[PDB]
Order: C-alpha cells, then structure tokens, then sequence
RNA sequence: CUACAGUCGCGAAACGUACGUCC
RNA sequence: GGACGUACGUUUCGCGACUGUAGA
C-alpha cells in the first residue's frame, strides 16, 4: 500500500516510456513494481486515448495471484480488469473483450492461438506489453511467438504505435556460456528478442535490498555408495537370465544396437533397452501368425528389463526395502491386466528369489549410507532449533513417495511430518515459500528461486548430498557463472544509450535472416494407403485413409470398422484443452495386449477416438517396409481434414 | 584446582565415538572432520555427534573439568550406559544436562524445559556427590555459583556424556586438569 | 625343423598361388610357416624362371631376427640372401641388389622412395611380397604406400605379372566398430586393401594351439586415489601464486584459453599452458625493446607451470618422493643455464617451501594407494612359489625411472631385481599398470575398466566375423572387394608466394633470418646458408648422434644469446660441409609489410619460396 | 572334540586386522572382498592377508578348531607379538606353522621348507602344550594322527596368526566349536 | 622429417529417458 | 491428445593439443 525508495529506482526508466529488464529478487518486490509502471501509464493519457496494459502470466497460480492484485488496486479509479485463461477462451468472442476492457491478464498462449487464426491481426491495439518472468524468452517460447509477430512489423515497414516491452524477471541467466564475451553474447541476444535499451538493476538502494534476499550458505556434503551391495546382485541374476531367454528368438539382439559395455541399473543401460525394443518392432516375417507372437514376447522381455533397471535406481538412492515394493507393484498390476505364457515364466522366476530379496531387505547393516546421514542432518537441526521447517528436492517421481514412507515407520525421525508435493515439518517436492529456513538438494542439479514471500531471510542453509563427484563440480561452476553474470550486467550498464539501440538492431536482423532462411516446406505427400499396426500385438487397426484431422494437431480415425477395434476405460484425471472433454481412454482389444493406443475425447457433438503415432507402426502395403514415427508432423502423408457432416 | 580434589578427569573410549569424531591420542580432544569414517555398526554407536566415557565412578567423590570453549553449541551432563543408542541426550527417561540452544539461551533439562537466563560459561566444571544425590555447575570465579540443582537416582553407571555441534567442520572440546 | 600339421594347413591356401591372411597368435610358428611357402614357392619355378620373394620387415629388430633364420635356412639350397636397411642403402643401386638377389629383405620405407626417384619403375618385377604384420595397412602407411602403386596398376589396364600380396599377422583386429555388421566392413576394406580373398585360420588342428597359446586370466583391481593430499596443497598455492605475478606482465591474461575452470594435476591443465604459451608470442609492440623482456618472462612463467603441472601427475601415479627429484632437475639446470631477474624470482620461492616438501615426503602416511595393492600382490604371489617372474608395462617414460627407485628403495619389496621384474615399455604373472598364467590391471578410474572391457568384446566379434567370411563363396569375395577398390580409388585421385618474411624467435623475439636465404635440401629439411644465420646461433654437442642415409647429427644448435639457450633446430653434414638445418616450430615468422605473426607447427603448413638447394 | 576340552575359542581384534578383512560382528570369520577397507595408518598394520587374535597364552591348556576348507590355499600356524609387521607369516626366526603352497604341497617352515607330500587336512586341529614343546596337527577323525613336530621356546606373548589367499574372491575361513 | 597408436579438451548435429508448464 | 522448456545420458562428424612408439 506504500511505496519504497528501492521500489522506484527499478520502475524510474519504466516511466519514461521504453523497454527494460528490471530483475528484482524479491517475490512481491516484483508485483509493486509493475503496479506503479500500470498506474504511471494510464494517467498521463489526454481524453479519448485510453491504455491496453496486457499483463502476461505464464502459469495458472501466477494468473490467478496476479487478477486479485490488480482488481484490488485498480477498483476507485474505474478501470475494468478481466482475465482469459484456457478454461475462460470458450464461450466469449476474443475480438470483444480487448476492446471493452484495459487490465486484460490473459495468458500468452491464447495470443499466439488468435494471431494464426486471424482475431487481433496486429499489436498496434497495445499500449503496454508487460512480460512477467520474461528470461524464458529463448528458442520458441509462447514469449518468442508473440516477439515474432512483433519484430516482423518493426523492420517490416508497416510500424504503426508500437508498444513498450517492458519485462519483470528475477534472473537475466548465462545460459551454458563458458567465458564473458559468450555470456556478454547472450544478454545482448536477450534484449534483442526483447527489444531491450534499459536494463534496471538495484544500485544505490543495496541497504533496503539486503533486507530480502534470501542468500543462503553452501554446505555441500559428499558421500560414498554402499560397499556390500547384495541386493544387485540377486536383481542382476534375473536380468541375465531374461536377456538370454529373449536371445532364443532373437539371435542378432546385439547387433540391433550400438551402445558399448552396460551395467545394470544406470542411465546408459536405460537407453540401450529401448533402442533394443524399437528394433523387434519392424521384424518382417512373412508369416504373419508367427510375427505376432515373437513381437509380443520380445516386447515383455523388454518390458521387464525396464522395470528391473529401474528398481536398481531406486535401491541406489532411496532404501532397499522400497525398491522391493517397485517390483511388487508391477508384477501385481501385470498379473490383473492378462496372463499367458511369456508373462507367467516371468513370474514364477521372480517369486522364486522373493524370500531371499525380502531377507537383504529388512537387515539393519544394508542401510542406505545416503539416507544414514540424511538422519543425521535431520536430527542434529531439530535437536539445534526444533521450530525450523525444512524442503527437499527430488528429481524422479519415483522416489518421492521412497522417502516419505522412510519417515513414515522411523524412530529417529519420529517429528517430521510429510509435505509431499508430487502441520508439516517436511516439505518433499520435486521441483519448486519463503517461510522454510533449511534447503536440502537430495541428488539435484539456475538455482532454487525461493523468492515468493515478502517476509525476511532469518539464516537458511544449502545442504548438496550426493555420492558423485559429477554434482559436486556442477555447483562449484554454477556459482562462477552466477559471478560472471552481474558482471556481464553492469558492463552492459555503463555504455552509451544511442549505440546500445544500433548494436541490438543488427541482431534483430541477423536472427529474422536466419527465420527467413528455415522456410523449408513440407515434402510430397505419399499418395499410396498404407496401415497401422499395434506396437506389441502387431495386429491390423486401421488404415491412412481413414485418418482425419481436427484442428491441424489432433488426428482422429473416421471408420466405422475402428470402432470395434478398441475398448474404453475411463481416466484417472480427466481434463478440457479448448475443444475437448476427456471421458475415456482406449486400449488395444485383443486377448493380453492392453497397448494404450490413444484418448477418446468429445470434440462437438459427437466421440472421436483420437490416436497417437508413439503406440502405432507404418507398414506400406506395396513394399512391406515398416518404419516407427515419433511425431504425427514428421509422418507425411495425405491429412485429409474432419468434416462433421458425413456422420 | 583451589578446593579440596576429589577425582580424576575421565578419557574418551573408542567403544562409543560415532562414525564422524576423529578424537586424537591423548583421549581428551574430540574434533570434527569433513569426511566422515567408515567404523563398525554395532549397538553402541549414536550415530549423533554425542560422546560418552568409561571411568568407573565411586561413593560420593565425584568431579571432572571439561572446556567448551571455541564451540558454537554444545550440550554437557550425565548420561547412564543403560540407555538406547539412537535417543538424544537430554530427552531420555533420567538424563540431566545443560544445553546452549540454537536460539542463544541456556537451557536445561530433568526427565523439564526450564531455561536459565542469557549466560555463557566458558570452562564450566560439574560437582557430583552421589551419596545424596546433589549436583551444582561451578562454572569459573562466581563465588561458586551453580544456578542449576538436578536429583539423580544413582543406582546405575554414570560415566558423563557430552554433545557438541558437528555439522560445523573445525569445533572441538577439550578436557583439562581439574 | 619339423613343420606339424597346423603349420601345414596355414600354408594350405598360400600354396595355390593366392593372396591369404594368415594369421598366428605365437611367434615360434608364424616364422616356421613362411619358410614352408618360401621353399614352395621357388621349388615349383620351372627352369629359365627366379623367383624374386620379399620380405617386409617393419622394425629393424624384427628385420635382424628374420635375416639370420632365413639365411641358415636356405643355404644349402643356393639361394642369394640379403638385407637392405636404413644404414645400408646409402650410395648403393637398388637395381643391383634386386637383379643379382632373390631372398631380399628390404624395408618398405626405403621402396616408397625408390618408386618416387624412377628405380624399380613397376611391382611386376616380384613375385611373392610377404607382408609382415599386416594389419597395419590401414591409412598412410609405408605398407599402404606400396598397395597405391599395385591399386593403380591393377586397375590401370596394363595389368601383367602382378606379385602374391600374401601378408603375415598376428590380429586382424576390429578397430572403431561397435556391431557385427561394422566389424565386418573394416575386414572386407583390409582384404580390399590387401587385394585378397582367402583368410586362411585353423579349423582342424585346434588341438595342438591350445598347447602354446600365452592366455592368461584376467583380474580387476580398481581401488580409489588419495584424499589427503598435502603435496598438492602446497603445489598448487605455489602454482597459483606463481599465476598471480604472471598477470602484472599481460593484463589479458584469463580471456586466452577459455576452456573451463581449470583444476590442478589433470591433462586439461595441460591443455591450458600451451594455448596461453602461443598467446603471449603473438604480441606486436612498437619500441621492440621492452616486447623482448616481455616475452622473455611470460615464456618462463608458462613454462614452470608446465614443470609444476607435470611433476602433479606422477605423485598421483607414482610415488611422491619422485616428485621431488622431477622438479630438483628442473631447477638445477637452469641454474647453470642462466640467471636474471625472472628466474630468481622462482628459484628462490622454491627453495622457501623446499624443506616443507621435504617433510611431507619422508613420511608414510600421505602415501598413494596404487603403490600399495601393487605391492599386496608382488609380495603374495612369490609367496606361494618363487617362479612368478613377473613384466611389467608401463606407458610413460617419466614413469618407469619412478618404479626404479620402489623396487630397492623400500624395505618391504626385497626379492627383486629390476633378472625379476622387466620395465619393458613396448613389448607368468602379468601386471598392467595404467596400460591399456594370470593377469592383473590395476587403475585409479572406471575409464580404463571399460576399454579394456570393450577390448574382450571386441575379441569376440572379430572370431565371428571370421568364420562367416569362410563360408562365402571366392567369386562373390572377389567381386565384394572390387567395389572396394573402385570407390577408394576415386577419393584418391581427387600455391606459392613471392612475399619477404622474417623469422623471429619463440622466447626471445630476436631477428634470426628471411625467407629468402632458406633453401630446400630433399623436400624435407630447411637450411639457412646466409652469413648473418653463422654468427646468431651457437653450437651444442648431441647426446645420441645417428644418420637417416644422407646426413650425420654431429651437433645440435643453440641461440646465441645471453641466457636464453633456446632450442633452434641441429647441424648436419650433408654432402661435405655444414648447414643449420632449423625447424619452424620453434620460431615466429612475421612479415615486413603487414607486421603481423603466425605461429606454425609444421613445414607443410607454411608456404613461402621454396628455393632448392644449389651447391655453387 | 572328544577329549578333555582345555581353552576355548578365539577372538580376531580389530587393532591388528588386515586392510583387506571384512569380518562381521561374531569376529571369528575372516573373508577377503573386492575392496580393499579404509584403515588407519600405524605399526600395527600387517599390509598383508594375515590377523592376529587377543587372546594371551597360559601354562600348558592351548587347543582350538579353525575350519580351511572352502579355500584355495590357507594357512594356519603360530607366531610370536613380539614380531615385524612388514614380514609374512613362515619366514620370522620363530614361527611354527604350515603352508598349503600353490604346488599342491602342505609345506611348513621351522626358520628350513621342512616340504612334506600331499596330504590336505579339511579342518585342521593344532594341539600346544607350552609346558614342554608339544605341537601336533590332529586334523580331523585320522585316529589322531600327529604328522608334525615342532618345538618352541615359548617365553613370550604368543597369540595366534593366520594367513588366506587373498587375490581370489570368496576365499574365507571359520572358527567352528571344537 | 614422415607415419602409427593412445589419452584429454574445444564445437556442430541427431536421438533417448526423466521432470515441469500451457492449450 | 498436442505444443514448449529444463536436466541427465548416449550415438556420430569435424578440429586442436600433449604423450608414447616406429622408420627414413
Ligand atoms: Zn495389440
Ligand atoms: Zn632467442
């Protein structure tokens, strides 16, 4: 409700009527400020003129934080504040809500959605452009979209009453520059997709600014891996005997592939299994009975390689006891679905060695040793300061609920209560206000921007643990390139104005040649009708003739003869993207396949089973060759569009 | 050092120090380090940053000077050997001690959650006399003040424990000549 | 002298009168087999008809070894045996040698010569070239260099009595393919090489290679570095505060070689002193007085962090009292060989922080754990039976003079003479230490556990690709490789100066020579005959004199300058007198008229008047 | 197992275990890992594949049973405390012992390879009486059958050594109740 | 001076997995 | 369903540096 001095340094060249980058790192620091530039706007206008401030919110909680500020401030002044988000682009006219409105903070998706189709033609509607959190403005940002509409009417020749591009950001960012005149190289490339000549910074109000920074201290701790790892060992034993059990079928299974040496449970084996998998996908057999039955049982023996190597992941960063429960679960889940006999040798073998994984599991020496000091930091704080709430990152899904069930059933962790988010002491989420005075980065690699609350800092800390030395070294530099960054910012602010605005615009020109340059079009579509045929079962869907468009990006099938092709089931989270309602989920309807081929939406009126190219194999029927897309923009072929009155 | 000497300071036994201390050879100067080491799992270690000692005790003449100075925070008292490993000092069913909390108060514990005022001793020595059970924290040249009076049921081994900050690198304790 | 019947059926094929690729893993029977289709070969020429056999040998231990066996063998026959090497070949005729011998042994460098010169003006005057260890015949060799003057004859239409290409080896070996079917294009492109059809291996005698095959077992041995590292603690202060006076001579200093932030004792540092040595060589300031000072002292900072950094990689590997002595060697010899300023400056840093090194050196706990499990396993296997004479392999030259003070300067390691440990650095119980009846391999990293993992991998796809080559038909073989041929022959069938230039030096900037008094000798060495070039530059004794068949390195060259001693090129005696045959790496050219330099590594990459070499 | 039972069984200290040990908490197995274990650094460190016990000698009752089966090659012998730590087991001055060498051999040395033929004795028995010298291996079950002499001149502390083939993975021995 | 082999680093291009956002 | 961003990892192509070996 009043204003500071280091609230008007920033805003001071955004009142005088030019574009800037103001980086303000605080969570509301960066609301007051915006709200004094829409304030200073709208009343220095003459009668008749009015202002079409557009506020751009990348997110739904920052658009709907950021509709209750505006209408809050901008009430006794009368000035109309309205909001279009995807839920709220249907049933109105876009065209009228611009026009009888000037708080507008609709999404920029919506925007770049309505230049393609025709509504708003130009930006010359705009007064105020306003991008919020605007260093996402990259490569082909819903940001980019609207800045490429912009510069084609700057240096095209048909400029009319342009408007200012002013952007609220919290961290300008290097990107993966090594040395200063690359990441000199990168701010400048910024401001020109921008159409920057200001960069405001916090100079001579660092007093106010120390105040709320929220600046922790490092505490990277380092720790080896287990040493007497037994629960591998059995895992691995499993995993041998799969991979020779698919190589009686399949004698040139490692000649499909061209990864060196793997070790079980690594990210490098992950990548050999599916290159594996997408090579017994286009197998040839001229039988055609026998073709169905070597695709689907190679299918499974890659299916539970993924699952073995993916419980050994687990096992090396959360407990051995919840890894245990990984396989579990999906040999549970794979014995509802079917049973035939590929999936019941799989698990008979596995229920063989399941009183001996039960046995290295609940030993109290096979403890974790990265989870046996993630205790000893969690007690040695609450025996410290036992009003402190803490956070903890982690980076697969997969072990956010490993270790809440770890505190859950602890006696040493008895007071923390769990604050998943995939009367809380604890806060496991996986990728992220302000009031939590502990920060712990559990094997996660721009830092955490904790800056939301304009509360204070209070002292926070930043412990790294980790068991390589691959996230060790990574922080080390991020705090160079952290270093390098201010520097490379106030260089930029101590130059002169009037080259500043002719050094950008050789930019903009360089990278529209380089637009102008990829105008490659599409190729000739395939004139002949080829087919669709499942990805496990291999068994024939449907045909490319069959196949309409709906709105260039959804591709629904036409045919009366698909539609006994699949069964329904309902979804889990059911969803509307602007033209459809999610009711249904289709599946492969055949005796054990269950292959998820798609979605079965209402567009109009009527249900139109609208499949994915990532569940389907394209084999031409005059030749035999089989290929595997995994888009539907790079499988060219004749896209015939929807048309609502045949049916 | 000025009245009448009663005991001998206790040693540091390698049979209880955790897996992250890396106290020295005269047994007296505990130490954290930045690595932690690999030792044996047994049910004596605490896995905590907690220290515990093996000096038989006697009737009733009990003393021993212990330094917690160059120390952030530390916690030092009485603690038995029939006690779980896991639990922290200071919260079992008969631990009494004195603990310089993170929020700079002293304060102290019986079995309650009484805080003393914003004092900070230095060289603080402890005076135990068992036959009655009677404690007093003689600190250093307050005209013998002690400030804090705990009752101890001694019918158990009650080698004094000790605890300090250790996810600080560099702190350290040391015992020195009553 | 008794051939067995797997030493017959190698030469089974080669007796047809096909080129083969014969293949042995033993050395005792891959020397017998050759001498079977040596005396085969000429038995079977009828009479007005010699057979010219040759022998290529690659080394010159390999050419002395196959002259003595091949003489006492075919002596009572009355063949003409001989030898033609390097040392051998000076003003003698080749053709003379190749009309009145038959048993030549002759190295293939010294015939890519002859081809270029016009003697021997065809490969039809042979018969039987025998190719030895070829697997090398792959890109650029002296054994490809013969194969592109068959190729071209071959297939340029005037193909007549064209030799047997029949070629001896030990692995036909896999290269850079991960699959089968990339294993086994690089074998069809080495027959297509070879102009060959047959692989000739052995399929029916297995038996008796088992008995002599040297194959041990493999054992892992990977164990992690030091963590106290008190000896880097102490380099690297004296590294970086070494650094920091370097930046007060060049302010632009960090902005040069903009890899990353560098860390201390790696190869990546490495990488980063010559990129910032080449830097400060470049530099163009207009009073050429102090830019000689100035290059002077950034080339002494470089290079002491160059001898730091390289001392940093054998205490990581080898023991740390090594360590020591690699930088007492340093400093003692530019202490006799000048003395300014600059170097007093880190002579005398050196000596503060000489006893500190000292200290740290002598005691046993900051140790490196390499030395320790090697010396677990020496001290365990003499303990069961004193009949594991062990070898040895070691890559770096710096690192095995390190091993020698181990193996007599420890008390616990006493049974051993470094005889019963061989330091063999190029070739029972086998250690691999950092080189890539049991086997050991000990390593610091995970990076050496995979190649050498991928290595038994590859052993194993090279045996399957062999047999599958053996069940294909010979008129498809010839006809795959003809497409071979064909399409490497169109790849291989696919400007100079008038300016005045001047040469300068790297560390010392000063006015050596031009470009116009540097004369061209054999295309291959570059001489200076000016008189101003005899009073710039100082003699110097060479530690190892020898001769490549047209010179003699009597002495090696200096610059003649007060301390500065910087190493220019040698003096050789060509025909009869003297030139200062100089190298272009060590120095700067610059030119008059622009002024700007250029740093070049080689000859070829500098082109500027190549005038010959007159003797008037 | 079947006569008068005169000591019991021993214990391995973890002051002079080996580098490369991984013995579990019940200290009477000792099994040779891929990894070597971080220790400290001191001269009670053999360096070597060996490990000493805690238990001091008496007059004349020494008997213990240690199971050498599932091994390559062992041995198993006494040896002195009073000893270097950088030597192995069969070359001090004073050592009785017996080497199952790589020849297949059941050597032993008396400081002299006193080489004997090929006989393998599964579990080993060592029967001592340092009243007057007595040593003989009654293995198992061969009607007690001695096949070995050695005297010692027992005058110092002689805790018991052993030795494992240390280069091969899963080697590893017990002590079993006698 | 030519040539081979090994290690490390600087770029470009393509692909896979995981996470998150929006329509 | 679709689009976009970030992070890890892999397959290549091209260039450069250093070490070692071999020959003339
Ligand atoms: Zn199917
Ligand atoms: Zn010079």
């Amino acid at each position: 409700f009043k204003p500071r001095n280091y609230q008007l340094e920033l805003a001071l060249p955004a009142m005088k009527g030019k574009n800037t980058i103001i980086c303000a790192p605080t969570g509301c620091g960066k609301t007051f400020v915006s709200l004094l530039i829409c304030e200073h706007h709208l009343k220095k206008f003459p009668q008749g003129q009015k202002g079409k401030v557009v506020f751009f919110a990348n997110q739904i909680p920052v658009y709907e934080q950021q509709k209750s500020v505006f209408s809050k401030y901008f009430e006794r002044h009368g000035y109309r504040v309205t909001g279009i988000s995807g839920a709220t682009a249907e049933n109105v006219p876009v065209e009228q809500i611009v026009e009888n409105n000037d708080i507008i903070i609709l999404t920029p998706q919506i925007l770049v959605n309505n230049l393609k189709k025709g509504t708003i033609p130009s930006l010359s509607i705009f007064t105020l452009m306003i991008f919020d959190e605007c260093h996402n403005t990259s490569k082909q940002h819903p940001y980019n979209m609207i800045m490429f509409n912009y510069l084609d009417q700057k240096l095209g020749g048909s400029s009319g009453p342009l408007p200012q591009v002013i952007g609220l950001t919290a961290s300008v960012g290097v990107g993966d520059a090594k040395n200063t005149d690359e990441a000199l190289d990168y701010i400048c490339k910024l401001c020109a997709s921008l159409d920057a000549s200001v960069i405001a910074t916090v100079k001579h109000n660092l007093e106010e600014l120390e105040q709320v920074v929220y600046k922790p201290q490092k505490f990277f701790r380092k720790v080896e891996s287990r040493i007497s790892d037994k629960f591998k060992y059995i895992i691995a034993q499993l995993m041998r005997d799969t991979e020779s059990l698919a190589k009686r079928i399949c004698k040139d299974l490692e000649n499909l592939s061209q990864i060196q040496n793997r070790e079980f449970g690594t990210q490098k084996y992950e990548q050999w299994i599916v290159t594996v998998q997408k090579a017994c996908m286009v197998f040839q057999m001229p039988d055609k009975d026998e073709e169905s039955r070597i695709c689907k049982a190679l299918f499974l023996y890659t299916s539970h390689l993924r699952k073995y190597n993916d419980a050994l992941i687990i096992s090396e960063h959360a407990r051995m006891k919840d890894a245990l429960d990984y396989l579990k679960d999906f040999f549970s889940n794979v014995r509802a679905a079917g049973f035939d006999e590929i999936e019941q040798d799989l698990t008979q073998r596995f229920e063989e060695k399941l009183q001996e994984l039960e046995s290295v599991s609940r030993d109290p020496s096979n403890e974790n040793p990265k989870l046996e000091d993630l205790c000893f930091i969690l007690q040695e704080e609450y025996h410290l300061n036992p009003e402190t709430i803490t956070i903890l990152f982690v980076k697969t899904r997969a072990l956010v609920d490993a270790l809440k069930n770890w505190i859950e059933g602890n006696p040493k962790l008895s007071f923390l209560k769990p604050g998943i988010l995939t009367d809380h002491n604890i806060l496991i989420a996986t990728s992220v206000i302000a009031q939590c005075n502990l920060v712990i980065l559990y094997e996660y690699v721009i830092k955490m921007i904790q800056t939301r609350g304009r509360g204070r800092a209070r002292g926070s800390k930043c412990f790294l643990l980790t068991s390589n030395a691959g996230v060790i070294e990574k922080e080390q530099i991020n705090m160079y390139k952290e270093k390098m960054m201010n520097d490379s910012i106030l260089r930029l602010q101590t130059w002169d104005e009037a080259v500043f605005r002719e050094k950008i615009l050789h930019i903009q020109t360089h990278e529209k040649f380089i637009r102008d340059s990829q105008e490659k079009p599409k190729p000739v579509p395939d004139k002949e009708n080829k087919k669709l045929l499942c990805r496990k079962c291999k068994a024939l869907a449907c045909y490319t003739a069959d196949v309409r468009v709906i709105e260039e990006c959804h591709y629904t099938v036409l045919g009366d003869a698909f539609k006994e092709c699949f069964v329904s089931r309902p979804h889990p989270k059911p969803k509307q993207f602007s033209s459809f309602e999610k009711r249904a989920k289709i599946f492969c309807a055949r005796q054990n396949c269950s292959h998820d081929w798609g979605i079965h939406v209402k567009y109009k009126t009527f249900e139109i089973p609208v499949i994915k190219i990532e569940s389907f194999v394209v084999e031409d029927i005059a030749t035999g060759v089989q290929t595997l897309y995994s888009k539907w923009k790079d499988f060219h072929f004749e896209k015939i569009p929807f048309d609502p009155a045949e049916m | 050092s000025r009245f009448a000497q009663w005991a001998i300071h206790p040693t540091f036994n390698l049979k209880s120090l955790s897996c992250s201390l890396e106290v020295s050879k005269d047994s007296r100067t505990v130490t954290v380090s930045h690595r932690p080491q690999p030792y044996r799992w047994s049910c004596e270690r605490f896995s905590t940053s907690q220290v515990l000692c093996s000096q038989a005790l006697s009737s009733g003449k009990h003393y021993w000077e212990v330094d917690t100075r160059n120390c952030s925070h530390w916690a030092v008292g009485v603690a038995s050997w029939e006690m779980s490993r896991d639990q922290v000092l200071g919260r079992t069913m008969d631990s009494c001690c004195v603990e310089w909390k993170g929020t700079s108060q002293l304060s102290a514990w019986h079995m309650k959650e009484t805080v003393l005022g914003s004092d900070r001793p230095g060289v603080v020595g402890i005076w135990l006399n068992l036959e009655e059970g009677k404690l007093a924290f003689y600190s250093v040249d307050n005209q013998e003040k002690l400030l804090y009076e705990c009752t101890i049921s001694a019918s158990s081994p009650l080698y004094p424990a000790f605890w300090l900050y250790g996810l600080h690198p560099g702190n350290y304790l040391i015992i020195k000549q009553v």
